[PDB]
This record gives C-alpha cells, sequence and structure tokens, in this order.
RNA sequence: ACCGGCGGACGGCUCAGUAACACGUCGGUAACCUACCCUCGGGAGGGGGAUAACCCCGGGAAACUGGGGCUAAUCCCCCAUAGGCCUGGGGUACUGGAAGGUCCCCAGGCCGAAAGGGAGCCGUAAGGCCCGCCCGAGGAUGCGGCGGCGGCCGAUUAGGUAGUUGGUGGGGUAACGGCCCACCAAGCCGAAGAUCGGUACGGGCCGUGAGAGCGGGAGCCCGGAGAUGGACACUGAGACACGGGUCCA
C-alpha cells in the first residue's frame, strides 16, 4: 500500500459495529476525520440499519443531505465521516439524542439520554500545550479544540472535564478530577463501568501509569490514565450491555 | 553530562558524556533498559553485553540456552568491568549497530564458597 | 386472500408510513399482485396512485407471504426517492438510469 | 527533399493564406536563423499576396515558424538541419497532457533547407 | 477544446524473488513528514499577465504534429500585510517518566503567504450553505525509521570481514544511520554453528490425531513483494508509478 485505502472490505469490518460481515464485500470506509475507522460508527449505518429509513444509500445520503442528523452543532451531508466515542449525535427531526457509548461487549451503542443533555459534551482534553502569544490551547481525540488562556498552570494538568457548550464551541465550567470524582471508562477490557476514583496514584517512571477506581458495587479496576475519561461529577449516564 | 534519567536511578558520580549519548543533541533516552556482562571492552567508547536467555521445546517439556549480543557505547569518563552487568538504556541510532548507551555501570566481585 | 398489518413505522421526514405485510393464500396459488392493487387503497388508507406496492416472496408449502408496501402523502416524494424494484412493481417508472 | 510552401499571416485581420514558391527561389533564404528577413519580389504569385498588402508590392517577411513532413515545428536554436531528440514538454511539439511531464520526440531543427515543408512567416512590412 | 481542483500511488491481480528486523506480537520515532479530509483560531488588500476555444492556415496513408491575431476562470505571478526557517545571547511559562520539545524578548540573515464563485438562499462586497485556497495548532490517514522475542535445510559448508567494527568532523535526506564522505584506529563476527550452497512470501488459520505430535500456507481476511528483463527522472502529503514518459536488452 502506498497511498490511504479508499475502500473498506466487509469482511475487514469489526464486529463492534455489529453488521453482518458477509452482506457485500465493501464496507463503507469514512474519509479521514476526527476518529479512527474501526472504533467509529458510520451515519451510514445509523440511518439505514439502525432505523429502517433507508433502504438504499441512495435514501440514507439523500436523507442526510436534506437534513435528519446534526453532530457537534453543526451541518453534515454525506455518510462518510468517522463519529467519535463521548461525541453527541443529534435526530433534530425526532428530538432524539445518543451517546456513543462502549459496552462491556466492546460494541458500538447508541445510548438514548435525553434532550437537555445534548447541548452538554465532556471533554477530557489529549495534551496541553502552548501556541503563540503565550496562550495554551485545549486538544481533543476528535480534533475538537480551543484557544485563549493568560498560560499558566490553569485547571489541571490535562485530566479535565470541561462542559462544552456546542452550537457556539464554547467551553464553560471547568473542573478538575480528584480522588473522588467520577470517571468513564471508554477502552481498556473494562469498559461500561462508571465509578468513584479511589486514588489516582500510579506507577511513578517508566511509560505504565496505573489509576484506580471503584464503583457502586465497588470492585476494584486499574486502567490507564489514558483510559480514565473524566465525566465530571457525572453529567452522561452509563452504557448498558 | 551527570542529570537526571528518569527510573528511580543516576548514572555514576563522576559522569561526562560525548555528543554520540543521550544527555546531548537530539539523541535523547527513552522507553526500555537492558543488563549484561561485558565480553570485550577493546574497541573505542565501545563495551559488548552479552544476555543470557533460557527457550523452551514443548515438545520435550525442557529448556535451551541462546546468547545475543548487543553492542552498547560506553562513555569515556566510567569503565566497565569484565564478566558482570551494565545497565543500558535506549536511545536513536549513533552508528551502524549501535542504538544503546551504558547509563549506570555496576561492578562485583568474587572467590568460592 | 387476506392481508393483514403486523408492523408499523411513522417517517416523519419525508412524511409516509413505513408497513409490513403478512398475506395468505390456504389452497390457493401465490398472492395474485393485480388483485392486490384493488385490495391496497383500503388497508393503508391513502390514494391508490400514492398507495405503493413492493416485497413479497411466499413461503414453500407454507402457505404465508411476508412483505412490505408504502403508504405516501407525497406523490412527488416518491418517485425520486425510492429504489428502482418498487416503482416498476407498483407500477410507476422503471429502472433509473443506464450507462 | 521537398519544395517551400510560404504561409503568410497577416496580424491585421488574423488571416493566413498561402502561396507556393518553387523551391529553388530560396536558396537566398538557405542558413537564415529565425526571425530573419526573407525578401520577398519574385517570389509572390499574387497581387495582395492574397490578403494584405495590397499590391503587394514586394514585401519583406519575418520568419514565425516551419514544418517538417511529419509536421515537426522549429524550435528556436536547435542547431544545424537534421533532426534532433529532445525532451519536449510544453511549448513547439509533442506536449504532455497526463503524469509526468516529459517527452522524447524528435522535432526538426532551426537552420533552414529544403527539409522545411512549409515556413510560417509573417507580414511585417 | 483550454487552465483550475480532485481521483488515477487507490480499487483489481499475482506471489517469481526474499530465510530478512519480510512477517507476528509487544515496545517506539522527544529523529520524521502527512495534501484531499475533519476541528478550532486568523487571513484572502492592491497591481501585473497568458494560452486554447473562435478566426485562418501546412503536412503525414498513419501515429501524430503545427504557426498566429483575439480572449475567460478558483487562469499564472509579484508586492504588502506576516509567517516560516536558520543562527548567537538572556529568561519564564505549558507538557514529560526523564532527556528535554513547545513559550517570549533581542540581534543579523533569507524566504516573502493566499483566490474566488452562476440562476437560488444568508451577509453589505468579501465571505457562507456548497466547492476550494492560505497561515498557526491539533486530529485522523498514509509513508519511512529503531528495539525485545519468535524467524527453514545440507557440516561431503569451519573459520568469515576492508565502509568492513568503532571513534571524530561533515554531506545528503522528511529524518536517525559507515546511508555516503574525509581523517584517525584495528577492530567487529564464530562452534548456544558463524560463512557458504540449497529451498521457501509470512501470519490468522487449515488438514489430521483422544492427546502429544505431525503435516500445511489454498479460496478468504492481514502485511510486505512484483507487473516482458533492467536501468532512470518528473508531478504530487503519497509513485521512482499494474492499463504514464525517457532509454537499453
Amino acid at each position: 500500500r502506498k497511498g490511504p485505502k479508499r475502500h473498506l472490505k466487509r469482511l475487514a469490518a469489526p464486529t463492534s459495529w455489529y453488521i453482518e460481515r458477509k452482506a457485500y464485500k465493501w464496507a463503507v470506509r469514512p474519509r479521514p476525520g476526527p476518529h479512527n475507522m474501526r472504533t467509529s460508527i458510520p451515519l451510514l449505518y445509523i440511518v439505514r440499519d439502525y432505523l429502517g429509513y433507508a433502504k438504499t444509500a441512495r435514501e440514507a445520503r439523500k436523507i442526510l443531505n436534506e437534513g435528519k442528523f446534526l453532530v457537534d452543532g453543526r451541518v453534515r451531508k454525506d455518510y462518510k465521516f468517522p463519529v467519535g466515542i463521548m461525541d453527541v449525535v443529534s435526530i433534530p427531526e425526532t428530538g432524539e439524542h445518543y451517546r456513543v457509548l462502549p459496552n462491556r461487549i466492546g460494541k458500538l451503542i447508541l445510548h438514548p439520554i435525553s434532550e437537555d443533555e445534548a447541548f452538554i459534551k465532556p471533554l477530557r482534553i489529549r495534551n496541553k500545550r502552548m501556541i503563540k502569544g503565550a496562550r495554551v490551547q485545549l486538544n481533543f481525540h476528535d480534533g475538537t479544540n480551543h484557544i485563549v488562556s493568560i498560560a499558566e498552570k490553569d485547571n489541571y494538568f490535562t485530566s479535565y472535564t470541561v462542559l462544552m457548550k456546542v452550537p457556539e464551541r464554547e467551553i464553560l465550567e471547568v473542573l478538575p478530577f480528584e480522588k473522588g470524582a467520577y470517571v468513564f471508562v471508554t477502552q481498556g477490557k473494562n469498559v461500561a463501568r462508571k465509578g468513584r476514583i479511589v486514588e489516582i496514584k500510579r506507577f511513578p517512571m517508566g511509560w505504565p501509569d496505573v489509576v484506580t477506581i471503584e464503583d457502586e458495587e465497588g470492585e476494584l479496576f486499574d486502567t490507564l490514565k489514558e483510559y480514565a475519561f473524566v465525566v465530571g461529577t457525572d453529567k452522561p449516564k452509563i452504557s448498558l450491555p | 553530562m551527570m542529570r537526571d534519567i528518569g527510573l528511580r536511578v543516576q548514572p555514576p558520580a563522576e559522569k561526562c558524556d560525548d555528543p554520540k549519548c543521550p544527555w546531548h543533541g537530539n539523541l535523547k533516552i527513552h522507553g526500555r533498559v537492558f543488563e549484561g556482562i561485558v565480553v570485550s571492552d577493546k574497541p573505542r567508547k565501545t563495551v559488548t553485553v552479552e544476555r543470557q536467555y533460557y527457550f523452551y521445546l514443548n515438545k520435550y517439556e525442557r529448556y535451551e540456552l541462546r546468547r545475543s549480543k548487543i553492542h552498547a557505547h560506553n562513555p569515556p569518563c566510567i569503565n566497565a568491568k569484565v564478566g558482570d552487568k551494565v545497565l543500558i538504556a535506549e536511545t536513536r541510532p549513533l552508528s551502524k549497530t549501535k542504538h544503546f548507551v551504558v547509563v549506570a555501570v555496576l561492578e562485583r566481585a568474587e572467590e568460592r564458597r | 386472500m387476506e392481508i393483514r398489518i403486523k408492523e408499523i413505522k411513522e417517517n416523519k421526514l419525508i412524511g409516509r408510513k413505513e408497513i409490513y405485510f403478512e398475506i395468505y393464500h390456504p389452497g390457493e396459488p401465490t398472492p395474485s399482485r393485480k388483485d392486490v392493487k384493488g385490495k391496497l387503497v383500503a388497508m393503508l388508507d391513502l390514494n391508490p396512485e400514492t398507495t405503493v406496492i413492493q416485497y413479497i416472496r411466499s413461503y414453500f408449502g407454507s402457505y404465508i407471504s411476508k412483505g412490505y408496501a408504502k403508504a405516501y402523502d407525497s406523490k412527488e416524494r416518491m418517485l425520486y426517492i425510492e429504489p428502482e424494484y418498487i416503482l416498476i412493481r407498483d407500477g410507476l417508472i422503471e429502472k433509473k438510469e443506464g450507462e | 527533399m521537398a519544395t517551400f510552401k510560404l504561409v503568410i499571416s497577416d496580424p491585421k485581420s488574423g488571416i493566413a493564406k498561402q502561396v507556393e514558391i518553387t523551391g529553388a527561389e530560396t536558396e537566398k533564404l538557405i542558413g537564415k536563423r529565425i526571425g530573419d528577413q526573407i525578401p520577398a519580389k519574385e517570389l509572390n504569385i499574387n497581387l495582395n499576396e492574397l490578403f494584405g498588402k495590397e499590391f503587394p508590392e514586394d514585401v519583406k517577411l519575418e520568419i514565425r515558424g516551419g514544418t517538417d513532413k511529419d509536421g515537426f515545428p522549429m524550435r528556436p536554436d536547435i542547431h544545424g538541419p537534421r533532426r534532433v531528440r529532445v525532451l519536449l514538454s510544453k511549448g513547439p511539439g509533442f506536449r504532455p497532457k497526463e503524469k509526468g511531464e516529459r517527452r522524447k520526440k524528435t522535432v526538426r531543427g532551426n537552420t533552414i533547407s529544403p527539409e522545411i515543408v512549409q515556413v510560417n512567416v509573417k507580414l511585417v512590412y
């Protein structure tokens, strides 16, 4: 290969989209964008398969273009687009709102939450670094970015909760993670769980960094700091298998 | 030169380095670390570390011995003793067989028990 | 022969009801699309030229047919949107567009 | 090899039309380089040179271009009369239009000899 | 029909060679780039200019080729607004496991940003929905690079090596590097099987067997390799290019 694959195959389409893998031979490959191709949920799958509102890709493309979905506050029109994890997907035309969440199974599920929560998108930022004018800027794994501060120490190192107002692309209500805060686990093999952090202590040097948590049941889990994602003091609800 | 390397360890007390070391330039220390006994220390600013490991035979429930050689660069400040382990870090390529510098030197000795 | 409605979807954006049919034939041949035209307009409860017939397959010997139909408000919308097999089976248009 | 046909081009109306030259009246034209002045005063088989310029009368021409038997053009400063192979690109001759923007075609040189079938010329008198 | 932009490097096919850092898994490039695309921030001011089409016309059985007057665009350029990059000196603030990358000031040097849109809708034109361009940062995606371990047979192949092992300076690359180069040294490698000959895409798996084990690499998916044999550059984030060019057989 000497070039981006423009075609994805059906036998190369995973079980995590919960798709029939012998259906044709070609699967919908999003164009590069926020998220990974196999860790995304296609716009084709959401209109066509999920809801029955299309019975051909022409139906679903025409339907998206006229409008039946806005993702993050802004317009889309083709079915090629990698929808991220911890995103906000909207049906304005039905008034449904979903979160893109893992199961224990590790398949992407759209989990319904109320119209209220569509406004919110929790960010836990990917890195934090200086840009010119001596201002630091916020980053994400869906590329969702904001600029402008005064530099300095600021709210956290990188483990944040932000409340994000999605039509405005604004940040509001900043909040640290603590040793009494909430995390939902959204990578690793311990996914779908939502609990209270016991302590954020870790193995102090080298590449491994552990963070540990307990829950409502109170099971003890260990996951990377990168695979800890701070919901807040809870903003979205749990994902169910 | 004499600066922290991470990992809850420091180089020896007297450490001064040359440009092809992790404390100079954009060669930098990262990631992994290795231990091995010194075979040869005749080539300049170079020592060879050898690691004995065992490999398993599933057919016969038993082991065999294998000895991979790694070429390591030694700062000219410190020197290493034969038949005892030296501790290496993983930095970007120096030359052809070198990718590795010696961070810290340990020296041990014996007779009979 | 008897047509019954199993399942009803309401698609608002395009203004149609998307509908599932189970059609019977007991001791009788495989349902005849020409009577099913006459029968349809009442079941769906929309005008006769905007009540659309699609999909039927017929079980081997077990006398039940599974199927799908459309009831549309908008005559404008329906030719354009829909995938070609429907438009011919109902009788509206053919096969859209060649090489 | 071949005889001289001359295409006389008028910048005044954008009309080119052609007169026939014996091709042994062109041995006062031999050895010139492009841009040189050709005298015509025996050469002119018409009373307006078809279109001109007018009587004619007894005009000069300047050398626009030439063309060969395959239709190959003069390119300014190719040395000598023989067919020479060069990487062309844009401009006079075999011109690329697809991926990688060279082409070696062989093209006719820029010294006037009888191997030129047709000399393009511009009415500059 | 001509410039723009984007695909044509993909998709599809085959597996000859290659026993190796090919491939698998874990690591890891803080040495390196990444356009179309996606995000957030900001920018598109002014001046300059063309060639087909059209008009006219020559040749070749052809392939194919033309010379010129006029002329449009998101046409092609410059300047400024800056930004980028290098280099010397001071110092802080973000990120890190550390090394230390990112901040800012200053001096001197270079390069020296950008472009717009028809019938509609939104704004006053720009702009935007839509399509695309520029700069800063990020993301995704692709390419290259390093390490651990695993990585066939014949000893009627036992000693092998001269950029060859290392040091120092340097060139060149997107970039680490004996990659290439100058100098300086004589090292490096080997019986836990080097080197040489020979054979073979590797893996998930598959076939068989109660198992242990044996046997296998085929449809299919994953990664690499090839496109009459060999050599060679250009355009592009991406080709030394599977239905492109140059050239040799």
